[PDB]
């Protein structure tokens, strides 16, 4: 057939480029960074109404100061999360401190290109890694299966990504509050989702310096959805 | 060692070997899982192409992983034994180190993790098996029902079916199962499970297997006559 | 010396095991249960080096429980004892051997007979009407040589066992803080809470 | 065509296509410039962003107190190779109490990249590097290609539109080589050199990335408002 | 039979101030009854405003210091030139020592610097990695001579206020850098008199927010 | 070293001394022999200082990883068994550890496990560990009752350490007290023996063996 | 490199089938028919040798029926060489169990182990599967007399009467017709031979073209005897049943 | 772990104003047997370094080969091998010190005591010691074995501290070294009269002197010594 670590004539790795197509088929995930915190939101996308939606775990804690959202082949993310959690805890053991968000992201991205003929193929999942540290403050990173990671003020990944990113382009400014960011994630998720957005098929989360990483209750998100509807009807 | 990458991405972002493993599940005999208010029932299809079978010794479709958790499946039978064995070993290993039996979610997460591992490991093909894992957590009366598939994704279900003609029985369950009020008793839950299989099975003789799991390690398999009584009652009500 | 005794009567096997855990100069505990249920009709008592005893017992327990789930069937006491012996016989030539002596008391549901197996850390197995490990046997064997019958009842077996414990409490130098007694019969395993 | 399936296969004209395809990844990468005088050596790198919300991808990596490089192509491959250099620089210090020569650093990179071009299963590195450093024989600038070829130069540039900056340096050769004991003027020449490779976009405060090493100057990287002086 | 360990003598001393910290050590190096060197540095600037000394078997001490300096270097590479805090350094050194739990670095290690609030910090280690933050610590050959003196003159132990007769203790007034160096010099002068492995020279490393400064003083050469 | 822990009506009392020795040489009077693993878990240290410190801070990392993976806290049984299984791997290599893993969970209640470098793992209501265990046992055992007040229990534990600090040469320095309830542990201060001894002697009227 | 020449023996088709397993089953369908019939008082194993010669030494020959232990035997259908690899593994597994537990191995446990080995060759290793189908005839004190079959997929099932190899479709129909639950060994012997006699591709069924075996409790008191029939004994049972 | 068989005794050295001097006798002892009388224990590396080795001779010959191989390896792809990128004393020492400490950590030591004497690129004097334990130290005077006990005291009378180095000429330093070698011949039972001496000067370079002998010895007073106490005749 052909090598797994083969370059295309354009200078790209076939398998990496193909894994990016799998990520485009995945459910939407959005992240927004502010001076008051970072917000992470995802589309759950249940395949059937009998599926208990609360078991869909697409937002995940890595440490108290770092959270993570995923999009694509979500099964592939489990080993990446396990590594991230181990890396975060191990660093605390060796250095008696929290680990920098960037350093955590770099550790996860080192796994990405460890494939050949090590694992047999790249990961088919992208990650939005959000957190806080004392040096660089509130941060949001986008970790790809290419091994590359970009920092972002705001970022959307998944099926409705390019439409959501264009919307984040206009809406984001440096003086956004946490409440404003929460509503903004809900607004954009509702825009790109197939089914109608509610507390059961969408999930919010945030990371603040004081309280750390928190996944939002369905009751708490429901209120923010109701607050959104009213403010859009206000003009 | 044989290191060949069998599971790989295609230009359209698909892993065909994982997707072809799902086709093996589609071929397998139908399996169904329904959870009531205080119980879970696992229904399984037995194809009647094979008669002159010895039903005493033939491998049963529903397998006990521990005294409080069970596992049924659809797909390749030989593949399922490997997952069941690994699951059983991990169950005893968990009891040994944590001094507490596995939760249903934990056991599912393990089996799902094994399935995933076989989708990005060299020299191996994915499992051609989807499982339904059901039971009750230790010292807990809330019913648990989880599903896994070759890709390695898993999730919890109020009710779910897998295997051949699972599209039809899922259609049945989606209209007949109410979340606000699930099957309150064992009878109601078994009846709904047998009904759902009768949409697909053919004859209600030795083609339907039922296994009821209740809290506190109370697992029992229904006999032919017991199931036949459900089959009789369902059709007599249907003649109206 | 961690006193463990065993007696096989007409219709049951009775195991008695000391409660004391002494580390050096102090008795750290006086209510320790030196036994594990391997299967519903098979019980194993143990005594030896600290740490190794429990680690070995729980390891065996896990293996037998695994077998039970896989086959949906309980192994005979004879089969379990042979498995245990092989593990110890394997262990004695290891880098660091398990320093554990055991008694296996079980009721065979097929043959409807109680069975008592004595196995030392070398992997030396013997089936016996009554057995003991360590220094307990120096007092109890000759005493049981005098007072035992194959057709004794469970109650007679317990009285005979009280006689053994009384002798041990009189003539042995350590305070082993009494014993926990367990009976293995056709109905399973149960603990005698007053002894 | 039929001879580009893997790195272990020559073409009928004696070409290695997988290596050539790896070389292509560098041309797609953002521009970076390297130049030196007798006292100092400078790296100037145009950083690239994904969009307006994103950060600008870092191009320059420090290897030791007296050595470092700028990258163009697959960034993860640059991380692997820079990590290897860090270890080799470090082995030289711990074992021999000796700062690693820039020329020897180039030789080690060449040999590491070569093994990936002759063996089945693996792949060539998809990145080009510009290594600067100050050792016992003064200032140095190297150009690394993943074919294995390493070249010592007065000045150079790699990446997209790098031909413009390379021509400028070829004209300015006699001028900038003489810029001794003046770091700011040597950077000015590097900033003016990279400007010849720009189209549409210009050098902004979070776009530009500069690094310098010299006689009494450890390898230091300048980003943000630290390079506003040179805009 | 081959003995992989040796004893190079020497003595070290760390004292923590309110906004500074010192780490002192004699410059003598010995085997048995012979002198190897009258000036062989024992306390090192390890970067990030941290000073370190590993006293006992010099080959093990040099190796450890060398490895920790290397750890600081890679901490910068791996974590965006972040400054290694004294508490993080201490934990890192524990793992370096415990990593050789079954073939130990035969040294008494002490580090000094400033904590993240700017206050003076001293950390003390055993050979296999157990560590503890302290206000005062002597290590090495003459540690048994010096520590009691420091309990008395730094922490005012067994000292009370006259007139009260044992009822009221001496208050724990802070010590200046000038007052600390006096105690260090007297500690080593006294240790030099009564311990044969101590002498030749005294090298003190003082750590402040402004950086790392050195002071050298002569000691008796007999 | 003297460490103790006992179960009672108001939860668990944990009390330890503070001395560290190297032969007859008193190396430290200010060492922390209690490790705050998490808001509901405590570990005691006796034997090898490094061994205890290293592996009990390692234990805290393993307990934290557990609650990340399982979204639920680790049981005292599971936490103690992680440590006991670890030291059992190293058995024969020369580790020297005597520890109590004390804590509270909903399903277990207040629980204490004695974990040993020999591999011994024991559940129990009362434990005293270290070179001074015998001295603490003497006071603790003779005055222990299940129905002590959080105030009387704290004092008994403190008093039991004092007794051992006095008679045992390798114990002393100060007393660190902890109290563990449904809502976690609560520190009850560092108590220097140099002042506590005389205070207790005067108020309690004990220690007549001494000239005061 | 080497990838170019790899057949990829352990992959799914688009339909979700294992290519090599399916093709191995096709190979087995041309092998000599083997029949197993389970009765209340014993088990019969009958099997047809493939187009023999007059110069083949029959009395010392064995291509179909093999002994795994004193209680368990197997009938082979497929590549004989492949079968002997597995047979020797199964013999060892039985002895391992006997050494460990001091009891003869239960039939199903032995069958599961061999079936798991076959499964492995279909999921990993990149090797071709074993082109063999077994009929296991055995006895233990739990389930008594048992018949199983395993095939290259590693899937196994229990049976009252079963055939493997050539003409199984025709053979299974004939067995399904004349088999009854209260049947005895002597009757099962007759059924097995009559079924082979009709399904055979040969002109006539003779003693020299057959291998035959019975597992009977027809041993002196509570115990089980294996009887591998001799050529003269197969000739006699052919006359007795009225085939020759 | 081993035991040393064929052994070399003291190596002595000192710094002076413009460089360093190092010396060692030419003997290879086999226990009490003075077996081999032509052994060179000073091994030059380039024209700026001399390694003096004592202890096991088989291990010395191994080290000799490592240094010879080091020179070969440094020249590879190095146009400045005879100039800016030539081997320095500091490089050579750290290499050996790394090897010695590695070997002791594997419990298989090189049973030696080594002194690396040389002059650096900037003209600075280099003198440092390393032994089988991986222990290292530097001093204005350095000596191994018996030299540590007898030579150091004599050489420290010339250079007692760092400030005495510029005041010390090459003639005074060589005189002190040669005297020390005589004293060792008087008192070390495993020494020989024949020895080698090396000078590394920042101006005049490397001067390697072979086949030197201890001379001007005092023995005449022996004739007057009679008995062990009371013996008049
Ligand atoms: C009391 O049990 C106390 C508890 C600790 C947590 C402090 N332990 C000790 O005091 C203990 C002595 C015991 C074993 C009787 N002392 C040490 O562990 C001691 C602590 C340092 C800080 C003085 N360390 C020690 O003795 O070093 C071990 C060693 C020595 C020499 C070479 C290698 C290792
Ligand atoms: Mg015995
Ligand atoms: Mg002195």
């Amino acid at each position: 057939d052909r090598g797994v670590s083969t370059f295309s004539p354009e200078g790209r790795l076939f398998q990496v480029e193909y894994s990016l197509e799998a990520i485009k088929l995945g459910s939407t995930a959005i992240g927004i960074a502010t001076k008051e915190g970072v917000v992470l939101g995802v589309e759950k996308r249940a395949t059937s109404p009998l599926l208990e939606s609360d078991s869909i775990e697409k937002i995940v804690e890595i440490d108290r100061h770092i959270g993570c959202a995923m999009s694509g082949l979500t099964a592939d993310a489990r080993s990446m999360i396990e590594h991230a959690r181990t890396a975060a805890v191990t660093h605390n053991l060796y250095y008696d401190e929290d680990i920098n968000v960037e350093s955590l992201t770099q550790s996860v991205c080192d796994l990405a290109l460890r494939f050949g003929e090590l694992m047999s193929r790249p990961f088919g999942v992208a990650l939005l890694i959000a957190g806080h540290d004392a040096d660089d403050g509130y941060q949001l990173f986008h970790a790809e299966p290419s091994g590359t990671f970009y920092r972002y003020n705001a970022k959307a990944i998944g099926s409705g990504s390019e439409g959501a990113q264009a919307e984040l382009l206009n809406e984001w400014h440096s003086s956004l509050t946490l409440k404003e960011a929460e509503l903004l994630v809900l607004k954009i998720l509702k825009q790109v989702m197939e089914e109608k957005l509610d507390e059961n098929n969408a999930q919010l989360s945030c990371i603040t310096k004081q309280d750390g990483f928190k996944i939002y209750d369905n009751e708490k998100t429901a209120e923010l959805i109701k607050e959104l509807k009213e403010k859009e009807a206000a003009e | 060692g044989y290191d060949r990458a069998l599971s790989i991405f295609s230009p359209d972002g698909h892993i065909f070997q994982v997707e072809y493993a799902l086709e093996a599940v589609k071929r397998g005999t139908c399996a169904v899982g329904v959870k009531g208010k205080n119980c879970v029932v696992l229904g399984c299809e037995r194809r009647s192409t094979l008669k002159l079978q010895d039903t005493r010794i033939t491998p049963s479709k529903v397998s006990k992983i521990d005294s409080h958790v069970v596992l049924s499946f659809s797909g390749l039978n030989a593949d399922s034994r490997i997952l069941i064995e690994k699951a059983r070993v991990e169950a005893q290993s968990h009891r040994l180190t944590l001094e507490d039996p596995v939760t249903v979610e934990y056991l599912t997460r393990y089996v799902a993790g094994v399935q995933q591992r076989y989708t990005q490991s060299g020299g191996v093909r994915p499992f051609g098996v989807s499982t339904l894992i059901a039971g009750f957590d230790p010292r807990d009366d809330e019913p648990k029902l989880y599903q896994t598939e070759p890709s390695g994704i898993y999730s919890s279900w109020s009710a779910q079916t897998i295997g051949r003609n699972s599209k039809t029985v899922r259609e049945f369950l989606e209209k007949n199962y109410d979340r606000k009020e699930p099957p309150a008793t064992v009878e109601e839950c078994v009846k709904l499970t047998v009904r759902s299989l009768l949409e697909v099975v053919q004859t209600g003789a030795k083609n339907i297997e039922i296994t009821v799991v209740k809290p506190d390690s109370d697992i029992v398999a229904l006999s032919s006559e017991e199931i036949n009584q459900y089959v009789t009652q369902i059709e007599q009500e249907k003649q109206e | 010396m961690d006193i463990i005794l065993g007696i096989r009567v007409q219709d049951s096997v009775i195991l008695a095991s000391s409660k004391a855990v002494t580390r050096g100069i102090s008795v750290l505990k006086d209510s320790d249960d030196k036994t594990r249920q391997l299967s519903p009709h098979t019980l194993m008592s143990f005594a030896g080096e600290a740490g190794d005893t429990v680690q070995f017992a729980e390891y065996i327990q896990a293996n037998i429980q695994l077998y039970s789930i896989r086959e949906d069937y309980e192994l005979s006491p004879q089969a379990v004892s042979s498995f245990v012996r092989q593990e110890l016989a394997k262990s004695i030539r290891s880098r660091r051997p398990y320093q554990v002596n055991v008694l296996i008391g079980g009721y065979d549901k097929k043959k409807n007979k109680p069975e008592l197996y004595q196995i030392d850390y070398l992997g030396t197995k013997v089936e016996l009407p009554y057995g003991a490990h360590g220094y307990s046997g120096f007092y109890t064997f000759s005493l049981l040589d005098h007072h035992y019958r194959p057709d004794m009842t469970t109650e007679e077996g317990l009285d005979l066992l009280k006689l053994c414990v009384q002798e041990l409490e009189k003539r042995m130098p350590m305070d082993f803080k009494g014993v926990i007694v367990k009976i293995v019969d056709k109905d399973g395993i149960r603990q005698v809470d007053d002894f | 065509n039929n001879y580009d399936g893997d790195t272990v296969t020559f073409s009928p004209t004696g070409r290695l296509f997988q290596v050539e395809y790896a070389l292509e990844a560098i041309k797609q990468g953002s521009v970076t410039v390297g130049l030196r005088s007798n006292t100092h050596a400078v790296l100037v790198a145009l950083k690239r962003n994904a969009d307006e919300l994103s950060s600008y991808q870092k191009k320059i990596i420090k290897c030791d107190e007296h050595m470092g490089l700028s990258l163009a192509g697959l960034a993860p491959d640059a991380r692997v190779l820079s990590n290897y250099l860090r270890q080799q620089c470090n082995y030289s210090s711990l074992v021999f109490n000796r700062k690693l020569a820039v020329e020897r650093a180039g030789h080690l990179l060449c040999d590491k990249a070569q093994k990936n071009t002759q063996s089945y299963g693996g792949r060539p590195y998809g990145v080009g590097l510009l290594i600067i450093g100050y050792d016992k024989s003064g200032a140095h600038l190297l150009e690394f290609q993943p074919s294995g070829n390493v070249t010592e130069l007065y000045g150079t540039a790699i990446g997209a539109r790098s031909q413009g900056a390379k021509t400028y340096l070829e004209r300015t050769l006699d001028t900038f080589i003489k810029i001794d004991g003046n770091p700011d003027e040597l950077i000015k020449a590097g900033v003016e050199a990279i400007s010849q490779s720009l189209r549409d976009e210009s050098l902004t405060v979070d776009n530009l990335s500069i690094a310098i090493v010299g006689k009494d100057t450890p390898f230091t990287i300048y980003d943000g408002e630290a390079v506003a002086k040179y805009i | 039979q081959f003995n992989p360990y040796g004893d190079n003598g020497g003595t070290i001393l760390g004292i923590a101030g309110e906004d500074f910290a010192v780490l002192a050590g004699d410059t003598r190096n010995i085997t048995d009854y012979s002198i190897n060197s009258r000036y062989e540095p024992k306390v090192f600037d390890c970067g990030d405003n941290i000073v370190m000394s590993a006293n006992g078997f010099a080959a093990d001490g040099d190796a450890l210091v060398k490895r920790f300096k290397n750890s600081v270097k890679w901490y910068h590479f791996d974590h965006n030139d972040k400054k290694l805090s004294i508490n993080s350094a201490a934990r890192n050194i524990q793992h370096l020592l415990y990593g050789k739990r079954f073939f130990p670095y035969y040294v008494h290690t002490i580090i000094a610097g400033l904590d993240e609030d700017g206050k003076g910090a001293v950390y003390s280690f055993d050979p296999v990695g157990s560590y503890e933050r302290e206000q005062c610590r002597a290590g090495g050959a003459a540690a048994s001579l010096i520590m009691p003196f420091l309990d008395n003159q730094v922490n005012f132990k067994n000292q009370y206020e006259p007139g009260t007769n044992g009822k009221v203790k001496k208050p724990l007034k802070y010590l200046s850098v000038e007052e600390v160096i006096k105690l260090v010099r007297d500690s080593f002068t006294s240790a030099t008199e009564r311990h044969i492995q101590v002498g030749d020279g005294l090298e003190i490393l003082i750590v402040t927010k402004d950086g790392v400064r050195k002071e050298f003083y002569e000691l008796k050469r007999d | 070293t003297t460490t103790l822990a006992f179960r009672f009506q108001g939860g668990i009392i944990v009390a330890v001394d503070s001395r560290a020795t190297a032969g007859n040489w008193v190396a430290s009077q200010t060492v922390k022999k209690v490790i705050e693993i998490n808001p509901f878990l405590l570990g005691t240290m006796a034997g090898g200082a490094a061994d205890c410190q290293f592996w009990e801070t390692w234990l805290g990392s393993q307990c934290r990883l557990h609650e990340l993976r399982e979204k639920e806290r680790i049981s005292v049984a599971a936490a103690s068994k992680i440590l006991s299984n670890l030291v059992y791997q190293y058995k024969g290599a020369g580790l020297s550890m005597g520890t109590m893993i004390c804590g509270y969970t909903r399903k277990e209640g207040p629980t204490i496990y004695y974990v040993d470098s020999d591999g011994t793992r024991l559940k129990g209501d009362i434990f005293c560990v270290g070179s001074g265990q015998t001295f603490a046992y003497g006071v603790l055992d003779s005055n222990y009752k299940w129905d002590l007040s959080v105030e009387d229990a704290l004092y008994l534990g403190k008093r039991s350490i004092l007794a051992a600090a006095h008679r045992n040469a390798y114990s002393g320095g100060s007393v660190n007290l902890y109290h563990v309830t449904e809502d976690g542990w609560i520190y009850h201060g560092n108590h220097d023996v140099g002042e506590l001894f005389w205070k207790v002697k005067e108020e309690e009227g004990s220690f007549n063996n001494v000239i005061g | 490199g080497s990838r170019r020449y790899d057949s990829r023996t352990t992959i799914f088709s688009p339909e979700g089938r294992l290519y090599q397993v399916e093709y191995a089953l096709e190979s087995i369908s041309h092998a000599g028919t083997a029949i197993g019939i389970m009765a209340s008082d014993g088990i019969v194993l009958a099997a047809e040798r493939k187009v023999t010669s007059t110069l083949l030494e029959q009395d010392t020959s064995t291509e179909k029926l093999y002994k795994l232990n004193d209680k368990i035997a197997v009938a082979v259908a497929g590549l004989t060489a492949d079968a002997e690899i597995l047979i020797n593994t199964a013999r060892i597994h039985a002895q391992n169990y006997l050494k460990t537990y001091n009891e003869d191995i239960p039939v199903e446990i032995l069958v599961r182990r061999l079936s798991d080995i076959k499964q492995g060759y279909t999921q990993h290793g990149g090797l071709r599967p074993f082109g063999v189908s077994f009929i296991y005839a055995g006895y233990d004190d739990r389930y008594g007399y048992q018949l199983y079959t395993s095939n290259p997929s590693g899937n196994y099932t229990g049976w009252k009467a079963i055939s493997v190899g050539a003409n199984t479709s025709a053979a299974q129909t004939l067995l399904q017709m004349d088999y009854k639950d209260d049947m005895k060994v002597d009757d099962a012997i007759e059924l097995a031979l009559k079924t082979l006699s009709k399904t055979t591709d040969s002109s006539a069924l003779t003693y020299d073209r057959l291998e035959f075996a019975t597992i009977r409790k027809g041993a002196n008191d509570g115990e089980v005897y294996q009887k591998i029939f001799k050529p003269q004994e197969i000739k006699d049972i052919l006359v007795k049943t009225g085939i020759t | 772990t081993q035991q040393p068989i064929v052994t070399g005794t003291s190596v002595i050295s000192m710094k002076y104003d413009n460089g360093v001097i190092i010396a060692a006798d030419n003997l290879g002892s086999y226990g009490s047997l003075l077996r081999f009388n032509g052994v060179e224990r000073l091994i030059p590396v380039g024209d700026n370094t001399v390694v003096g080795i004592s202890g096991d001779i088989s291990d010395m010959q191994h080290i000799e080969r490592l240094l010879k191989d080091l020179v070969t390896e440094n020249a590879y792809d190095n146009p400045l091998a005879d100039a800016e990128e030539a081997l320095e004393p500091s490089y050579i020492f750290e290499y050996l010190a790394t090897v010695m400490y590695q070997r002791r950590s594997k419990m298989n030591p090189l049973w030696n005591a080594i002194i690396v004497a040389g002059v650096q690129s900037n003209g600075d004097q280099f003198l440092r010691y390393v032994n089988l334990l991986g222990v290292t130290y530097s001093s204005p005077t350095l000596a191994t074995g018996f030299g540590a006990h007898m030579a150091n005291p004599l050489l420290r009378k010339v250079v007692d501290r760092e400030s005495d180095i510029p005041k010390t000429t090459v003639q005074v330093a060589e005189e002190a070294i040669v005297n020390a070698m005589r004293v060792l011949y008087y008192r070390d039972a495993r020494s020989s009269r024949n020895f080698s001496l090396a000078i590394i000067d920042k101006n005049t370079g490397l001067t390697f002197k072979k086949n030197l002998q201890v001379e001007n010895m005092k023995w005449d007073f022996a004739k007057d010594i009679k008995g062990y106490g009371t013996q008049k005749i």
